[PDB]
């Protein structure tokens, strides 16, 4: 009975970085944080991008996607109401492909938020999403695409 | 076991893999298992006497 | 590649919806989320033969592949659009690398492969059991791509090696390091598994306590 | 038996500050040299750059 109600493999979160709440009509997948971070952490007044796919669970829509925005002043660049039993894609995750050199509506809903705070990869921090059925707290991780590792200087013996 | 789940509307009990392999053994069992050797049986039993 | 996307989506669409929700999104208490997953994890799971999966079990196993390179590519290309994330390996020809993936170097390969690798599947990519009905299937079968794609996306109760935990240089590495525990001979004689202890003191008890016993009773004398 | 340590559901924690080493002491007081010259004044060692701003 390893194959029971209680089984292993259907309550599998996905192996990705991003965080997925399921709050509200709409559902969110792969929510994190693209921060590259030069030092300890992300300086306030640098602009990080805020990755996460939104899908309308209902085709009955909540395609509004109001304000969500929390500690940071999230800015939605082209906004647009894509919702409607598909994926609003705010980003371009690392490697997503652009499927053609034209982009419909510029850039398709890009988020950014000016810190005003400190943050170092590794840590949870919320993210008020606001929709028009609902709001939710998401707790967004940052996420580091393909970057490969940066050279850390040579250790000097002594 | 399939009989309690299935006096339910929902999945009580059994996982619908759980209940597939409930029918699935339980048929196998119960013709080639139980049936096809008590036929045998019966025939060890009395046949050579008959 | 606009005919690519249209493949893979109609694959996914009369394949995978029943479990991992038309637009990706995955249904709860069936299949994850696929956002994010990217082009590496469809190749492995889908090129191994796990994906179309067709139970809940305590792991899904490796079975024949229900889909060809070609429209694993296309399957690979939509679940990376819809989401983004990592990117199989390829050549220069334009397919998935699989020579280009073996590391030259072996020995940091194997010591990779002992820190990281062995602590469940075995010293030489052999199979190990996990917790409740889960194990780490044998490594002998997996390609160096379906190796690399592993490594780069923890399929279940894996740890997903990132490229910064395991640069694609130490990637290849252990690669390498695998396929050569594969295919490399069984020096002194048959290799009873991978397995030491077990599969050496069952030979033992087998062939050398029969042999033994049996050419006792013809020297001796039953009475 | 069970050991008696066990769990601390309250008190959920705070994020952990950033580490701050302190300077090795003298027992292991050799470290890297900042630089060494004449050094006829308060003490500038064989290093000392600057930055030119318009
Ligand atoms: C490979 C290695 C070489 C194999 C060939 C060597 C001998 C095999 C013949 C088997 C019969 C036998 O030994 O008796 C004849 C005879 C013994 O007769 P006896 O002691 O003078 O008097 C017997 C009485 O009739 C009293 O006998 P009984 O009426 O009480 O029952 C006789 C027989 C009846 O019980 C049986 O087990 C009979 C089945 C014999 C077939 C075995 C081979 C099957 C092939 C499968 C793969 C094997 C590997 O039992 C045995 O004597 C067999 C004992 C152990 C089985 C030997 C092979 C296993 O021995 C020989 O002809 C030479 C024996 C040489 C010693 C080696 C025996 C063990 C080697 C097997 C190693 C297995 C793993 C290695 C890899
Ligand atoms: C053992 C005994 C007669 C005790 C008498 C009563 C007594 C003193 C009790 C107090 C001691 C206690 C506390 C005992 C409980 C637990 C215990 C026995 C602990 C001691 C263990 C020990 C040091 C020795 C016991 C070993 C023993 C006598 C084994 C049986 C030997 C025989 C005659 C086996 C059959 C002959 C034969 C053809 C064997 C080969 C065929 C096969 C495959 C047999 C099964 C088999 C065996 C037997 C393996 O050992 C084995 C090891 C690793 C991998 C696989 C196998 C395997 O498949
Ligand atoms: C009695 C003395 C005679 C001993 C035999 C001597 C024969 C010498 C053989 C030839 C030279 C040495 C071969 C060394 C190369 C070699 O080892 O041989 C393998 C095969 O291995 C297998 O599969 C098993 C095949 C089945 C036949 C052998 C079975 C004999 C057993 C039964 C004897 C012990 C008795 C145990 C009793 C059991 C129960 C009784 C109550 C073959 O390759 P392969 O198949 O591909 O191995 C896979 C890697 O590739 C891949 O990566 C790796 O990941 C793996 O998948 C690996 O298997
Ligand atoms: C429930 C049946 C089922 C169906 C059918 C199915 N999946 Fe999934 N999928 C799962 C489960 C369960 C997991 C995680 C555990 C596993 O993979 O065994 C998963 C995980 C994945 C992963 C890897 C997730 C990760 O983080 O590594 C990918 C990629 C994927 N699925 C894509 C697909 C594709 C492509 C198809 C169609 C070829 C498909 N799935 C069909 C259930 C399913
Ligand atoms: C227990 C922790 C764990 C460790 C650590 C681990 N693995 Fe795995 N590995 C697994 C499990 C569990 C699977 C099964 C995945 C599945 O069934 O979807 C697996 C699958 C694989 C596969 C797929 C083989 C096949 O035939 O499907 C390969 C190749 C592999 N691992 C290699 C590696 C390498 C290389 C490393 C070192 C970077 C490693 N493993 C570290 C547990 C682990
Ligand atoms: C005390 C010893 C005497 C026993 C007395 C009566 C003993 C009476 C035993 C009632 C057993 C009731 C079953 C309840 C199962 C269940 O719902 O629990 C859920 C669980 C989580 O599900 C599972 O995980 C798998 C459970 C599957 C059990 C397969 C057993 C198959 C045995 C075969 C491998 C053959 C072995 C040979 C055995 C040969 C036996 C010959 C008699
Ligand atoms: C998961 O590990 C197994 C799922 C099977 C659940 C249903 C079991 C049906 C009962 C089988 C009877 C076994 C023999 C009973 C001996 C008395």
């Amino acid at each position: 009975c390893s194959a029971g109600q209680i089984s292993q493999t259907t309550t599998q979160e996905p192996a990705v970085n991003g965080v997925n709440a399921q709050a509200g009509q709409v559902s969110l997948r792969n929510v994190h944080l693209r921060a590259p971070q030069q030092t300890d952490y992300v300086e306030p007044g640098t602009t990080v991008e805020l990755l996460f796919v939104a899908a309308n669970d209902s085709t009955e829509s909540n395609k509004l996607k109001s304000i969500t925005s929390d500690v940071g002043e999230v800015t939605l660049t082209g906004d647009s109401t894509v919702p409607a039993d598909g994926v609003l894609i705010v980003g371009e995750p690392d490697g997503q492909i652009q499927a053609v050199e034209n982009a419909e509506a510029a850039d398709a809903v890009t988020a950014e938020v000016e810190l005003t705070k400190p943050i170092t990869n590794g840590l949870l921090y919320d993210f008020t999403f606001t929709f028009e059925d609902g709001e939710t707290t998401v707790a967004v991780p940052i996420s580091a695409g393909e970057q490969p590792r940066r050279p850390v200087p040579p250790a000097g013996p002594g | 076991f399939m009989r309690t789940e299935l006096a339910m509307p929902g999945l009580q009990f059994l996982s619908n893999e759980q209940f597939n392999q409930l029918f699935t053994m339980h048929g196998t069992v119960m013709l080639l298992f139980y049936a096809t050797p008590i036929v045998f049986g019966f025939a060890n039993l009395v046949l050579p006497l008959q | 590649q606009s005919a690519l996307l249209r493949t893979g989506k109609q694959l996914f669409e009369t394949s995978c919806v029943s479990c991992h929700g038309a637009n990706l999104q995955g249904v709860p208490d069936r299949g994850p989320s696929l956002i994010g997953t990217g082009e590496a994890a469809v190749y492995f799971q889908v090129s191994t033969g796990r994906m179309p999966a067709m139970r809940g079990e305590a792991q899904a196993p490796s079975k024949p592949p229900h889909f060809d390179e070609s429209q694993i590519d296309a399957l690979g290309a939509y679940v990376q659009a819809n989401g983004g994330g990592p990117t199989v390996p390829r050549d220069d020809h334009g397919a998935v690398a699989q020579e280009s993936l073996i590391g030259g170097d072996v020995a940091r390969g194997g010591d990779l492969f002992r820190l990281n690798c062995a602590s469940c599947h075995n010293f030489t990519g052999k199979g190990g059991a996990l917790s409740s009905g889960k194990y780490a299937p044998d490594l002998g079968d997996a390609n160096p791509a379906q190796i690399y794609t592993a490594m780069l996306t923890g399929p279940q109760n894996m740890p997903k090696f990132s490229d910064r935990q395991l640069t694609p240089d130490e990637k290849r590495d252990i690669v390498a390091y695998v396929r050569e525990s594969a295919e490399t001979p069984s020096y002194g004689g048959y290799g009873l598994g991978g397995f030491g202890p077990a599969p050496e003191g069952m030979a033992m008890w087998i062939i050398g306590m029969v042999a033994a016993i049996g050419v006792a009773m013809w020297i001796g004398s039953r009475a | 038996c069970s050991p008696p340590g066990e769990t601390a559901s309250s008190e959920p924690g705070t994020t952990p500050a950033i580490w701050t080493g302190s300077p090795s002491p003298a027992a292991p007081s050799g470290e890297d040299h900042g630089g060494g010259h004449g050094a006829g004044a308060a003490g500038a060692g064989e290093t000392l750059t600057a930055e030119l701003k318009t």
